[PDB]
């Protein structure tokens, strides 16, 4: 599925040794499916895969 | 989790607080006085009639 028309919104976060950050994304799809997510930069780590 | 504040002293008026615990839905609490019974320390001297 081609991914376009993205919008990422940060809800709430706080820096601690556990996962203390949550953000939301709005999106316009091409078709249903599953594909991964990743952060190439090292400033933050993504709990989800 | 715990919460601290200051409440004005009055017998009838209730007090409504809304605790926040990040990463969780907020909860509100309601506390209301019923009495304030000052008690002194006393000793007898004598009686009369």
């Amino acid at each position: 599925p081609t991914v376009s028309d993205l919008e990422c919104k940060i809800t709430e976060c706080t820096y601690a040794f556990d996962f203390g950050g949550i953000a939301t994304v709005a999106y316009k799809s091409s078709k249903a499916g599953n594909c991964p997510i990743h952060s190439p930069s090292g400033v933050a780590v993504i709990k989800e895969n | 989790y715990e919460h601290t504040a200051v409440m004005p002293n009055k017998v009838g008026i209730p007090y409504k607080a809304l605790v926040e615990r990040p990463g969780y839905a907020p909860v509100h609490l309601q506390i209301q006085l019923v009495n304030t019974r000052i008690i002194p320390s006393t000793n007898l001297e004598y009686i009369t009639c």
